[PDB]
DNA sequence: GCCCTTTTATAGGCCGCCATGCCGGGCGCCCGGCCG
DNA sequence: CGGCCGGGCGCCCGGCATGGCGGCCTATAAAAGGGC
C-alpha cells in the first residue's frame, strides 16, 4: 500500500476530527505537490461518498473539495475534466438508496463551488458560443436539483422539530450552483420555484434570497413575491410548513426592511396573530416564528411601524401585544419554551420606550415561578439570566419604582422559595393558590414537590436557583423598604424545616455575595453566627419518617418479647404514641435517644428476667432484632449528620461572604471542610468549594498566617484521598519489577470480599472532587502571584521532592511503616493536580521540577515509577515545548537501556501515560517516540511487551499522516534538530531508499564475498531498529563470519561512544554464543583470527571446574557454550543480562516442548539470532518455537497460530483441484509468508555458489514378490506404531529391493570390476542385510567399508578420511543419523538411498555429504523404490513436507524484502421482555438484531447552518 | 419499612385505529427500521422522552423506556401524531399500560438458600436460564426477583403504588437470610 | 377438548478435536576409574 | 593429581488410529399457544 492509499483510508476511520481534518489537509497540501495525478486520488476518495455512515460520508464530501482547490480552473478561450465524474453524480442524485444521494449531492456541492465557472465548456469554439454549453448545462443541473426537491421524500423525525437532509443538501447545491449562472437563467428558476410555492421545496427561496443580492435591487417584484409565499407560509395549516417558511425571513430581514412600508407594516401583524394563535402540544413551529419576530423587532423602523399602528389603534400597541407570549412560558416542547425566554430577554434590551409599557410586576412574578418550576438545566438557566437583566434596568431607573413594582408579589414569592423539600413517600406540596397561571392575574408534579419522579438534585437545584434570584432583588430595593422580606427570610432562619433553613442561608449567602458593599448586611451577623456555633435542635420536621421508622422496629422488638420471648406484660415500657417533630408534638413524644436507650438498656432488663431457659432459644431472633434496630437507629442519626452538616455550610459560606471572621475561626473552618468532604450534591458542594477559596485569600490579606496555612494543608491533603488515583505507599512499597499501570488486571483491585470497600470508593472520590475544584478555584484566584503568598502550597509540592530524590533515596524512603515514604507518592500527585490549571507564570517553577520528576521515573520502588510516571505525562502535555524537550533529550535514551530493567520499565510507562493523557494532540512529537516503542515490542520482559504492543497498536495508525505535519509554533532548538535527525533515521525503515551497505570497521578483517556482505548488511538493518530474525542460510556459507563481523561491530560501536560519554545504558556487557558442543573449538578459532580484539570464554568443561565460573563469567565479551550443559546450568547462566544472544541450531529447540527450548526461552538478552540450516522440517508449528524464542509477541499465542495455520496447512495432504480443501492451505501459505518474510533470509548455496560442483537425481524402480505380498495381505486382514514399524520391516536372497540394489551395483566399477559409493539406510538391520549378503555371496569383489552408531567417536575421523582419501575403499555402508554436522564424505561419487525417512531435511542433510563444497566432479544420487509397497505414501508424504518448507520462504534479499513492517509487526442489569408477557429469556428479538445506537443531533445543525455555507461561498 | 425502590422501565399499547402498512414508514423515515425476517414489526425512537416504539400492521403499538405515567403517555401521543403525519389517519384514543420494572438494591448480600427451604409455596430458585430466584408473589400480584448480589426486581405491575407495596411486604422476609 | 406449531429437551450420529501410544537410533553429560 | 576410557542413563525423534470429550443440528418427547 502507497502512503497515499493509507493515509486516505484515514478519512474512513480515525480516532477524532482533529485527525481527520490534518488526515484531509495532507492529501490536499501533497496533491499541491503533484499536481498531474489527480484523478489518483479522485477515485480513491470518491468511493466513501457512497458510505453507509453519514460521519466519513461528510469529511469524504470536504476531501473532494479541499483536495479541488489546487486545481487550475478550466479554460479554451486563454473536455471539462469533471464530465465523468459529475455524470456518475448527476446520475447517483436519482438512485433509490438513501445515503448515495445525499453523498452524491454533497460532492456536487463542493465541485459545482470550486469550478463551476468552467463546466461543460468544449475546446476550440470561441467563448460567445461556448458560453452557450455553460449557460445550459448549469441550467440542466439546476432543473435536476429542483426535479429532486418536487420529489424528495425522505425525512428525518427523530427530534420535536423534523428535518429533511436529502432537502436540505439538494438546497445547499443549488444554492451553489445558481450563484454562476446569469440573472436570465435565475428569474427562471425564481419563477418556476414560485410556481412550486403553489408539497414545497421552499428551502430553495432560503438559498436564492441567500446567495444572490443583485436580484432584489433588480426589481421589487422578486421581494414582494417571496415574502408574499412566506406570508402565505407562516398562517398554513400544516406546522411543519408554518416553521420552513418563518425560517426564510430570518437571515433576510436586514435586506428585506426597506423595500416599502406596507410589506413590513402587514407582516409584522400576521406574525403577531399567527404567534397568537395557540399552539398545539406537539408542534414546535412556534420556537421559530419567536426567532423571527425578535429579529424584526430588534430594528428601529420596525419599532416605528409598531409606533405609528399604536397611534392609529390602541389595541395594536406593543405593550399590549407583547403579552401575548406568556402562555408559551411553560408550553411542554422544550425548545419552544426556551425561545420564548430568549425572545423576551431580547426585548428586555430593546431600550426604553418599547420596555417601560409590558415590564410590570407581572412578567417578574411570571418569570420566577417559572425558574422555581423548571426541570431542563438549559431552560433554568436562561430564565435566570433573563430575570437578572430584568431586574438590572428595572432597578436602573430607579430603587423606589422596582420596590413599588415587585412589593405586591413579596409575600407569596418569598413563601415558595423558601418552601422545604421532603423525604420521598411524604412530600409537601406548594400551594397551588399561589400560581398565578399567564393568561389570568400536565406538568403540576413538580408543585406537588414529588421527589419519586424527580430526584433531590434537581429540587435542591431549583430551591437554590431561587435564592440566587432573589437575593438579586433583595439588593435593588432600598432598605428602608425590607421588612417584609427580611422578617420571612429571618423567621425562615428558624424554621423547624431542615430545607427551609438552608434555603434562608443561601437567600442570605446571595443577597451578602451581590450588595454593593458588605456593611449592608450588617443586620443578619448575629442570627447567622448563632447557628453557626449554637448546639443544634434534636429533631427536624423533613426527618420525621426515619424516627418514625425508629419506633417501628422498636416495637416490633417490644412485640417480640411477648410472642418470643413469652415475657408476661404489665411491665414492659411504653413506647409514645406521637413521633418528636411531629406538629403539635410535645416533648414527651418518641425521641430518637429513646430509642437508643429502650435498644440496649430496656433489651438487657427484659433479658435479665424473660422466660428462663428458653433465653437460649429467644437469643438468636432477639438478637437479630436487636441487630435491625441498630441498622436504622445509627442510619437515623447519620441523616440527622448529613443534614446539620448542609445547613452550617451553607450559614458558614453566607457569614464569610459577609466578611466576619472571629477571633478563633475553627467552628467556620470546621463548618466548611467537614461539609466538603461529605456533601454529595454537586451543586451544592461547589458552593463551599468556591468559599474556602474565598476564606483562604481573605485570611492570607488579613494579615493571618497560622488559619491559613492550616485550612491549605488540610485540603492538600484531601487531595490525595483518592486510592485508585494515589496509590497507598504502605501497601506496594516492597513490589518492584512490576508496573502498576497493568496492575489492573490483577485480582484484589474491587475487593470483592467486603462491600465496605464500595462504601468508601465513594466517599473518598467524592471529597476528591471538592478538593481538587478547591484547590483550582484557589489557583484562578491567586494567579501569578500564589507561591509568593501560600508559601506551604510550595513546600508540599517541591521540598519532599528535593530531598527524597536529589542524590540516592535515603534508606527512610524504602519503609511502609515510616511516614516520609508517603509524602513523596503525594507530593507528585499535588503537581500532578496544580499543574493543568496553574497560572502560565509559574511555569518556570513546574519546569524546575522536571530535573527531580524525571530522577524519580528512574527509581527502584514500583509506586515511585508509576507516580513519576503519571505526574511527566501530565507536566508534558500541560507544557509541551519545554516539558518534551527535557523528556526527548533524558529518558527517551534510556528505554534501550539493556544493562538493568527498572530504568526501561518507567521510560515505557510513561510512554503509555503520555499518549493516554496527550491524546490526539500528540502529532508534532510522534515520530520521536514510535521506533522505541517498536523496539520494547519484541522485549524480554512480559510488563513491558505487553505495555509496548497496547501502546504501539494506536501509536502505528497516526504515522501514515505525520510525514508533512507542520512544526509546533514555539520550539526549542534542541528538538527541532532532534525531529530532522528522527526524521531520516525512520525514513530508511518508511521507503526503498535505503542507506547504503554498512561499514564493517577496518578492525575486522577485509575479506567478504559479495553475498556474505548482504548478509552483514542485513543484520545491521535489524541490529538499527533492534528486530530478531534467523539467518536461515544453507551449509558451506561463511555464516560464522557474518555472524561475528555484526557482533563484533556491535561491541565495538557499544565500545567507543561509552567511553565518549558518561551514559550507563552502553557500559559493556557480555554476549553468548550456543553451539552444538563439537563446534565449540571452531568458534573458538575463528572469531580469535577474525575478531583478535574480543576476550572469549568457554564455558563448556568439567562441572568441578564449571562451578568456578558462577561470578568470572561476566568478565568476558563472548561465551560459548553447549546446549545440552545449558539445559543443565539454565539456572545459573540466566541470572546475567547479556547482548546478541546467537544460537548455531536451531533445530534443537524448533519443538515446544523439548526441555532444552523451555531452557533457552528463559534468557534475557538485548539482541537474538538463530543459524538454522532449515527452519520448516514436519510443520509450521515448528516454526512458531523459533519466533516464540526471538520475539514472543509477534505471531501470536500458540493455539491461535495452530488455528489460523497449521490445520489449515494440514488439510491439503489430499488436495484435489480447485477444492477448498486446497485453496484453505494456499490461502495459509501465503498469508504465513508475506508475516514471516522480513525476518528470515534464505539462500541456496547451489544459487549462491557455481564453484561447488553439480547435482543430479534419479529414482530406480522395483517389484514386488507373490510372498511379499502375500504377507501383506496376511498382515493387512489383522497402535499404528506397530503395525507401520512391522510394515517397514517386512516389506524389505529372493526380495526385490536386494536384487535392485545388486543390479545397481553391479552397473558401476564397483560390480563389474575407479568409482565410489555411499550405500545408506535407516535401520541397522537393514545395513546388517546389506552387509552380510551383497560382499558375502553376490559382488564379493567390492571393498566395502562401515560408519554407523557402533562406530566409537574416537575412530570415526580415522575411519571416514581413510575412506575419502584411500582409492582401494570402494563402498561405504552407513546411516543417515549418524554425525551429521561435520561427517566429510566429499569423495564420494553416487549417493544410494536404500530406504527412506519422514523427514526432508534429514534427508538433504545426507544427500549433502557428497554434494559439498570440497569437490568438483558431479554428484549422482539414486532412490530406491518398490512399486507400490509403502515406500511410496513415506515419498509423496516428504515431497508435500518439502514442498511447504519450500515454498513458506521462497526467493528472500536484503532488498526484495518489503518496507511495511509496522503493518504486520502490530499482529442491562434485568432484561424482562416486553413484547410479550414478562419473562426472562435472557435473549429477544427485536433489539438484539443490531438495533444500535441513536445518532446525536449535533451533525445536522454543523452541517446546515446557513451562515457557514454562506461565508464558504465568498 | 424500609428504603424505597425506584421505577427503570414502562410500558404501555395504543390501538391505533388504522390498518396502516409498514414498507412506507421503513422507507420514507430515516428514524424507523424494519425487516420481516429477523422481526414482525417497525421499530422506531424519538430523543426528547428517550423513548423506542413498535408499530405492528394491525395498527396496536408499544412504547417502552419511559420513567413515569404521564412521560410516557406523552411519548406515545408524541408517536401517534408522528404515524398521523406520514399520511396514515390515526386516532390516539385507548391507552394501558401493560409493565413496569422496580429495582433496588438491597443493603447486604443473601444466602437465597434458605428462600427456597423457607418459602418453596411460592419461592423458586433454579439457575438453569437464569441468575437468582423468582418469586410468583400474590398480592399484589408482581413477578418478583431477587439476585444473590442483593439487587431486587419488581416486575409485571400495572400501577405506581403497586411496587412500593410489594417491596414493603417482601423486605422482611429477605431481612431474616443474611 | 384436540391438532400442529414453536421453543426446549436428552439422545443419536457425527463434526471436530486433544492427548496419547512406540522402539529402534542417536548424541551427549556425567560418574567411576586407569592412563602417565 | 589431570587426562582419557568405558559404562550409563537421559533426552528427542517419528507416524496416525482411537478413545475420550464435547457440542453441532435434529430425533422422539414435552409444555404452552393459535386455531377450530
Amino acid at each position: 500500500a502507497t502512503r497515499l492509499d493509507r493515509l486516505v483510508t484515514i478519512l474512513e476511520t480515525g480516532s477524532t476530527r482533529l485527525i481527520r481534518d490534518t488526515a484531509v489537509n495532507q492529501l490536499a497540501d501533497w496533491q499541491k505537490q503533484h499536481p498531474e495525478e489527480l484523478f489518483n486520488l479522485l477515485s480513491r476518495v470518491v468511493p466513501y461518498l457512497r458510505h453507509k455512515d453519514w460521519e466519513t460520508r461528510t469529511t469524504a464530501a470536504k476531501a473532494i473539495g479541499k483536495i479541488i482547490e489546487n486545481a487550475p480552473l478550466y479554460d479554451p478561450n486563454a473536455e471539462w475534466p469533471f464530465e465523468r465524474l459529475c455524470e456518475f453524480l448527476k446520475v447517483d442524485l436519482f438512485d433509490p438508496q438513501w445515503e448515495t444521494r445525499h453523498g452524491a449531492a454533497m460532492g456536487l456541492r463542493e465541485v459545482i463551488r470550486v469550478h463551476g465557472a468552467g463546466a461543460g465548456r468544449r475546446r476550440g469554439k470561441t467563448r460567445k458560443e461556448n458560453n452557450d454549453l455553460n449557460r445550459q448545462w448549469l441550467d440542466d443541473l439546476a432543473y435536476r436539483l429542483l426535479c429532486v426537491l418536487m420529489l424528495d421524500k425522505f425525512t428525518d423525525y427523530s427530534s420535536d422539530t423534523s428535518v429533511a437532509p436529502i432537502r436540505e443538501t439538494v438546497g445547499q447545491t443549488l444554492g451553489a450552483v445558481l450563484r454562476h449562472i446569469s440573472v436570465e437563467s435565475v428569474h427562471a428558476i425564481y419563477r418556476l420555484l414560485y410556481c412550486m410555492v403553489t408539497h414545497g421545496g421552499m428551502v430553495g427561496l432560503r438559498y436564492v434570497v441567500a446567495v444572490r443580492k443583485d436580484l432584489l435591487l433588480q426589481d421589487g417584484d422578486m421581494i414582494d413575491g417571496v415574502v408574499r409565499c412566506v406570508m402565505q407560509g407562516l398562517g398554513d395549516i400544516d406546522d411543519d410548513v408554518r416553521s420552513v417558511s418563518a425560517a426564510t425571513l430570518i437571515p433576510m430581514a436586514k435586506e428585506f426592511v426597506m423595500m416599502r412600508r406596507s410589506a413590513l407594516d402587514s407582516l409584522i401583524n400576521i406574525v403577531w396573530e399567527s404567534l397568537s394563535n395557540l399552539g398545539d402540544d406537539l408542534s414546535a413551529s412556534t420556537g421559530k416564528i419567536m426567532d423571527l419576530l425578535a429579529t424584526l423587532c430588534s430594528f428601529p423602523e420596525v419599532l416605528e411601524a409598531m409606533k405609528v399602528s399604536a397611534s392609529q389603534d390602541e389595541e395594536r400597541s406593543f405593550t399590549l401585544l407583547v403579552p401575548r407570549l406568556y402562555p408559551f412560558l411553560r408550553h411542554t416542547i422544550t425548545s419552544v419554551r426556551l425561545a420564548v425566554l430568549k425572545a423576551l430577554m431580547t426585548f428586555a434590551n430593546l431600550g426604553g420606550e418599547t420596555s417601560q409599557g409590558w415590564l410590570n410586576g407581572r412578567i417578574l412574578r411570571l418569570i420566577f415561578q417559572n425558574i422555581i418550576v423548571e426541570r431542563d438545566q438549559d431552560t433554568l438557566n436562561m430564565s435566570l439570566e433573563l430575570w437578572t437583566t430584568l431586574v438590572r434596568r428595572l432597578a436602573a431607573r430607579d430603587p423606589a419604582i422596582l420596590a413599588d413594582e415587585f412589593e405586591a408579589h413579596a409575600e407569596p414569592m418569598m413563601q415558595l422559595a423558601l418552601h422545604p423539600i421532603g423525604v420521598p413517600r411524604h412530600p409537601i406540596p406548594m400551594n397551588p393558590a399561589l400560581f398565578q397561571k399567564p393568561s389570568g392575574g400536565v406538568d403540576g408534579h413538580m408543585i406537588q414537590g414529588e421527589v419519586d419522579l424527580v430526584g433531590v438534585d434537581v429540587l435542591i437545584r431549583s430551591r437554590i436557583s431561587a435564592a440566587k434570584a432573589m437575593g438579586l432583588i433583595m439588593s435593588f430595593i432600598p432598605t428602608p423598604r425590607l421588612a417584609s422580606y427580611d422578617t420571612a427570610v429571618l423567621q425562615a432562619l428558624s424554621s423547624p424545616y431542615a430545607s427551609t433553613q438552608l434555603a434562608a442561608a443561601m437567600v442570605i449567602d446571595e443577597y451578602a455575595k451581590n450588595c454593593s458593599t458588605p456593611e449592608v448586611a450588617s443586620r443578619f451577623i448575629e442570627p447567622l453566627q448563632k447557628i453557626i456555633d449554637l448546639e443544634r435542635p434534636s429533631h427536624y420536621r423533613d426527618l420525621v419518617t426515619y424516627v418514625q421508622r425508629v419506633r417501628s422496629a422498636s416495637q416490633q422488638l417490644i412485640n417480640l418479647f411477648r410472642d418470643h420471648g413469652k415475657v408476661s406484660q404489665g411491665k414492659l415500657p411504653t413506647l409514645a404514641v406521637v413521633v418528636q417533630g411531629e406538629p403539635e408534638a410535645g416533648p414527651g413524644a418518641f425521641s430518637i435517644a429513646n430509642a437508643e436507650k429502650v435498644v440496649n438498656e430496656d433489651f438487657e432488663r427484659l433479658k435479665r428476667l424473660m422466660a428462663p431457659g428458653q433465653r437460649l432459644i429467644a437469643l438468636p431472633q432477639l438478637n437479630e432484632a436487636r441487630e435491625q434496630t441498630v441498622e436504622v437507629i445509627e442510619e437515623a442519626k447519620a441523616a440527622k449528620e448529613a443534614r446539620d452538616a448542609r445547613i452550617k455550610a451553607a450559614a458558614a459560606c453566607a457569614l464569610v461572604a459577609m466578611k466576619v471572621l472571629p477571633k478563633k475561626p475553627s467552628p467556620l473552618i470546621k463548618a466548611i471542610m467537614d461539609s466538603i468532604k461529605t456533601e454529595e450534591n454537586q451543586e451544592l458542594q461547589s458552593r463551599s468549594a468556591a468559599t474556602i477559596a474565598r476564606l483562604v485569600q481573605l485570611f492570607t490579606e488579613s494579615g493571618r498566617r497560622g488559619p491559613a496555612e492550616k485550612v491549605v494543608a488540610n485540603l492538600v491533603k484531601f487531595s490525595c484521598v483518592e486510592v485508585a488515583e494515589t496509590p497507598e505507599f504502605p501497601i506496594h512499597a516492597h513490589k518492584t519489577n512490576v508496573i502498576l499501570s497493568m496492575q489492573k488486571e490483577e485480582d484484589r483491585v474491587d475487593h470483592p470480599d467486603a462491600v465496605k470497600y464500595a462504601r468508601e470508593a465513594k466517599a473518598a472520590r467524592i471529597t476528591r472532587r471538592g478538593a481538587k475544584e478547591a484547590l483550582e478555584i484557589l489557583s484562578k484566584n491567586f494567579g501569578a502571584e500564589l507561591l509568593e503568598r501560600v508559601p506551604t502550597l510550595r513546600t508540599f509540592m517541591e521540598e519532599p521532592l528535593v530531598r527524597a530524590f536529589s542524590g540516592d533515596l535515603p534508606p527512610e524512603a524504602r519503609d511502609p511503616e515510616n511516614a516520609f515514604g508517603q509524602e513523596i507518592v503525594d507530593a507528585m500527585s499535588v503537581i500532578r493536580t496544580m499543574t493543568p490549571t496553574l497560572h502560565p507564570a509559574l511555569h518556570p517553577f513546574v519546569m524546575q521540577q522536571v530535573p527531580l520528576v524525571i530522577k524519580a521515573l528512574r527509581s527502584d520502588l514500583s509506586v515511585f515509577r508509576y507516580m513519576a510516571a503519571k505526574c511527566m505525562a501530565t507536566i508534558c502535555s500541560v507544557i509541551t515545548v519545554d516539558g518534551m524537550t527535557a523528556l526527548v533529550e533524558k529518558v527517551l535514551p534510556s528505554i534501550n537501556n539493556p544493562l538493568d530493567l527498572s530504568f526501561r520499565q518507567g521510560a515505557i510507562e510513561v510512554i503509555y501515560h503520555l499518549i493516554a493523557v496527550m491524546g490526539d494532540a500528540i502529532l508534532p512529537y510522534v515520530i520521536f517516540l514510535i521506533v522505541p516503542v517498536l523496539g520494547r515490542m519484541s522485549d524480554s520482559d512480559n510488563q513491558i511487551r505487553l505495555i509496548a504492543t497496547t501502546s504501539f497498536a494506536t501509536l502505528v495508525k497516526l504515522v501514515p499522516l505525520e510525514a508533512g505535519i507542520p512544526d509546533p509554533p514555539g520550539l526549542s532548538e534542541e528538538l527541532l534538530k532532534g525531529r530532522d535527525r528522527e526524521r531520516t533515521f525512520i525514513a530508511q525503515l518508511l521507503d526503498p531508499k535505503k542507506i547504503e551497505p554498512f561499514k564493517i570497521p577496518v578492525a575486522i578483517k577485509a575479506e567478504l564475498r559479495s553475498y556474505q556482505q548482504e548478509g552483514v548488511n542485513w543484520l545491521a538493518f535489524l541490529n538499527k531498529y533492534h528486530l530478531h530474525g534467523i539467518l536461515c542460510d544453507d551449509m558451506g556459507l561463511g555464516k560464522t563470519l557474518q555472524t561475528i563481523c555484526i557482533v563484533a561491530s556491535d561491541h565495538h560501536q557499544r565500545a567507543e561512544e561509552f567511553a565518549r560519554t558518561g551514559a550507563p545504558e552502553v557500559r559493556k556487557l557480555p554476549s553468548l554464543i550456543i553451539c552444538p558442543p563439537t563446534l565449540s573449538g571452531h568458534w573458538q578459532q575463528e572469531i580469535k583470527t577474525y575478531a583478535p580484539f574480543l576476550t572469549v570464554t568457554a564455558y563448556v568443561g568439567s562441572p568441578a571446574e564449571r562451578r568456578a565460573m558462577k561470578d568470572s563469567l561476566d568478565k568476558t565479551d563472548i561465551v560459548i557454550t553447549s546446549y545440552d550443559v545449558c539445559r543443565n546450568d539454565i539456572d545459573v547462566i540466566e541470572k546475567y543480562n547479556w547482548n546478541y544472544c546467537v544460537l548455531d541450531e536451531g533445530h534443537l529447540i524448533k519443538n515446544p516442548k523439548a526441555k532444552i527450548t523451555l531452557a533457552v526461552k528463559r534468557l534475557t538478552s538485548n539482541h537474538r539470532l538463530i543459524l538454522t540450516g532449515t527452519p520448516i522440517q514436519n510443520n509450521v508449528l515448528e516454526l512458531w518455537s523459533l519466533f516464540d524464542f526471538l520475539m514472543p509477541g509477534f505471531l501470536g499465542a500458540e493455539k491461535v497460530f495452530l488455528d489460523r495455520f497449521a490445520k489449515p496447512i494440514a488439510n491439503s495432504r489430499y488436495s484435489k483441484a480447485s477444492s477448498k480443501e486446497q485453496e484453505a492451505g494456499a490461502l495459509a501459505i501465503e498469508a504465513l509468508h508475506k508475516q514471516v518474510l522480513p525476518f528470515l533470509l534464505r539462500r541456496l548455496k547451489e544459487e549462491v555458489l557455481n564453484d561447488l560442483p553439480p547435482k543430479i537425481l534419479q529414482n530406480y524402480y522395483c517389484d514386488l514378490s507373490d510372498l511379499q505380498r502375500k504377507l501383506f495381505e496376511d498382515f493387512t486382514k489383522r497402535h499404528i506404531f506397530q503395525a507401520l514399524q512391522y510394515m517397514r520391516k517386512l516389506c524389505n536372497i529372493h526380495a526385490p529391493k536386494l536384487g535392485a540394489l545388486r543390479d545397481l551395483l553391479v552397473d558401476c566399477g564397483i560390480g563389474v570390476e575407479p568409482h565410489r559409493a555411499l550405500i545408506f539406510c535407516q535401520m541397522k538391520e537393514m545395513l546388517d542385510m546389506v552387509q552380510n549378503t551383497v560382499l558375502k555371496q553376490m559382488l564379493p569383489s567390492v571393498s566395502y567399508l562401515r560408519l554407523d552408531g557402533s562406530v566409537e567417536a574416537n575412530k570415526r575421523q580415522d575411519i571416514v578420511n581413510k575412506f575419502n582419501s584411500d582409492p582401494s575403499y570402494d563402498v561405504l555402508l552407513l546411516t543417515t543419523s549418524v554425525g551429521g554436522l561435520g561427517l566429510n564424505l566429499t569423495g564420494a561419487d553416487t549417493v544410494i538411498f536404500v530406504e527412506h525417512d519422514w523427514n526432508p531435511q534429514k534427508d538433504l542433510q545426507a544427500m549433502d555429504r557428497a554434494h559439498r563444497i570440497g569437490q568438483k566432479k558431479v554428484v549422482n544420487v539414486y532412490r530406491i523404490i518398490t512399486r507400490g509397497t509403502l515406500e511410496e505414501k513415506i515419498l509423496s508424504l516428504q515431497r508435500f513436507k518439502i514442498d511447504v518448507a519450500s515454498t513458506v520462504v521462497n526467493q528472500q534479499n536484503a532488498g526484495l524484502a518489503t518496507m511495511d513492517t509496522d503493518q504486520i509487526l502490530d499482529l442491562e442489569d434485568m432484561v424482562d421482555i416486553e413484547t410479550g408477557d414478562v419473562r426472562r429469556p435472557g435473549k429477544k428479538a427485536a433489539w438484539l438484531e443490531g438495533l444500535g445506537e441513536l445518532w446525536d443531533n449535533a451533525q445536522y445543525e454543523e452541517s446546515f447552518d446557513l451562515d457557514g455555507f454562506l461565508k464558504t461561498m465568498q | 419499612s424500609g428504603i424505597t425502590p425506584t421505577l427503570q422501565n414502562i410500558v404501555a399499547t395504543v390501538n391505533l385505529d388504522c390498518r396502516l402498512d409498514l414498507k412506507t414508514i421503513a422507507l420514507h423515515a430515516r428514524n424507523a427500521e424494519y425487516n420481516p425476517k429477523r422481526f414482525a414489526a417497525v421499530i422506531m425512537r424519538i430523543r426528547e422522552p428517550k423513548t423506542t416504539a413498535l408499530i405492528f400492521a394491525s395498527g396496536k403499538m408499544v412504547v417502552t423506556g419511559a420513567k413515569s405515567e404521564d412521560d410516557s403517555k406523552l411519548a406515545s401521543r408524541k408517536y401517534a401524531r408522528i404515524i398521523q403525519k406520514l399520511g396514515f389517519n390515526a386516532k390516539f384514543t385507548d391507552f394501558k399500560i401493560q409493565n413496569i420494572v422496580g429495582s433496588c438494591d438491597i443493603k447486604f448480600p443473601i444466602r437465597l438458600e434458605g428462600l427456597a427451604s423457607k418459602h418453596h409455596n411460592f419461592s423458586s430458585y433454579e439457575p438453569e436460564l437464569f441468575p437468582g430466584l423468582i418469586y410468583r408473589m400474590i398480592k399484589p400480584k408482581i413477578v418478583l426477583l431477587i439476585f444473590v448480589s442483593g439487587k431486587i426486581v419488581l416486575t409485571g405491575a400495572k400501577v405506581r403504588e403497586e411496587i412500593y407495596q410489594a417491596f414493603e411486604m417482601i423486605y422482611p422476609v429477605l431481612q431474616d437470610f443474611r
